[PDB]
């Protein structure tokens, strides 16, 4: 037993990981860093022990060889008879969202449009939708398809960044961390609600959590989910409702990494830290709440019911899925 | 294509 040192990605992160650290009475402690990628480099030289990542991220972090420790587990669909912790992950729905007086628009004339993206390299705002849309054209020019976007992390003067807002102080424009106004699930989603862009590449479950007074955020406590609608593969457009039969893609749950020779130890702290402050935990509400920050999603989902054990100590390919694995690859081959 | 991208 040792204190994990925790990696924050901007400064809302390292906020949230500083009370948390506190809390713990530092058994975690943080370290912080702008960027996904730079939090994995200082995962890598030992400077920090772990993170939570979206399936892209692991992708980046196992071809390092950091090594995926727990899962993100919701309040399960499958109707079990198990603990949360001991749940197998099924995955999360992959979504192209648009407005639902947005008429014309469907999954085969997105060209042109207006996108709006969690972030390049992540799986449900970049890696399912920009591999489709490359598969589908043929090209690997997937930085000329949409007229404009916000994909935080893509050059700040591109298309691809032309649509993102930065700070407050409207500083930090297109940056992958949480200071972008139209970063991660629910920035993407935003960019979508405000009309900046045309479609949004997210989650099914961002779109429930922010509409129908899920959000009580100012730009969200008015949305309607009958005012959205799903893009499907096969070129119609549903309710969102039907997710289940339009989707893009089942994708890899979110889940902690680390350096391989940390990952026991990494483990047995979080297992620990979530009966103090996950869901129900000893100390949540009271004190702090580890899968809770307004909406935000920072460092865990917030609708992360517990993080659980995966099964067969699986290796980051065999955590995403050899599928998943060779379509990033794939894409990959683009840039 | 297959390395570590760092
Ligand atoms: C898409 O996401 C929503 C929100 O996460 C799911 O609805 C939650 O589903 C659980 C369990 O099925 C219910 O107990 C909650 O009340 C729902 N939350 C809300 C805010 O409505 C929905 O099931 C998901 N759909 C699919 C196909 O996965
Ligand atoms: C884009 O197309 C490529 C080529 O079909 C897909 O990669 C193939 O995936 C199948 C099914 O998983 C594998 O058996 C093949 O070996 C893959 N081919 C190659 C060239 O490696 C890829 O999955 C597609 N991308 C997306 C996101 O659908
Ligand atoms: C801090 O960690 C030590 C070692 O496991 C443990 O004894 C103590 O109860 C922990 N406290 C909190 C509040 O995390
Ligand atoms: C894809 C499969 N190998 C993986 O364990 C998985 C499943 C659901 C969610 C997350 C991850
Ligand atoms: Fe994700
Ligand atoms: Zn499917
Ligand atoms: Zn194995």
């Amino acid at each position: 037993y040792t204190r994990v040192v925790w990696c924050a990605v901007g400064p809302e992160e390292q906020k949230k990981c500083q009370q948390w650290s506190q809390q713990s009475g530092q058994n975690v402690t943080c370290a912080t860093a702008s960027t996904t990628d730079d939090c994995i480099v200082l995962v890598l030289k030992g400077e920090a022990d772990a993170l939570n990542l979206d399936g892209g991220y692991i992708y980046t972090a196992g071809k390092c060889g950091l090594v995926p420790v727990l899962a993100e587990n919701r309040k399960s669909s499958k109707h079990s008879s198990l603990d949360c912790v001991l749940r197998p992950t099924e995955g999360y729905l992959a979504v192209a969202v648009v407005k639902k007086a947005n008429e014309g628009l469907t999954w085969n004339s997105l060209k042109d449009k207006k996108s709006c993206h969690t972030a390049v390299d992540r799986t449900a705002g970049w890696n399912i939708p920009m591999g489709l849309i490359v598969n589908q054209t043929g090209s690997c020019a997937f930085d000329e398809f949409f007229s404009q976007s916000c994909a935080p992390g893509a050059d700040p003067k591109s298309r691809l960044c032309a649509l993102c807002a930065g700070d407050d102080q409207g500083l930090d424009k297109c940056v992958p961390n949480s200071k972008e106004k139209y970063y991660g699930y629910t920035g993407a989603f935003r960019c979508l609600a405000e009309d900046v862009g045309d479609v949004a590449f997210v989650k099914n479950d961002t779109v429930w959590e922010n509409t129908n007074g899920e959000s009580t955020a100012d730009w969200a406590k008015n949305l309607k989910r009958e005012d959205f609608r799903l893009l499907c593969l096969d070129g119609t457009r549903k309710p969102v409702t039907e997710a289940q039969s339009c989707h893009l893609a089942v994708a890899p749950n979110h889940a902690v990494v680390s350096r391989s020779d940390r990952a026991a130890h990494v483990e047995q702290v979080l297992l620990h830290q979530q009966a103090l402050f996950g869901k129900n935990g000893k100390n949540c509400p009271d004190k702090f709440c580890l899968f809770k920050s307004e909406t935000k999603n920072l460092l865990f989902n917030d609708n992360t019911e517990c993080l659980a054990k995966l099964g067969g100590r699986p290796t980051y390919e065999e955590y995403l899925g050899t599928e998943y694995v060779t379509a990033i690859a794939n894409l990959k081959k683009c840039s | 294509l297959e390395a570590c991208a760092f």
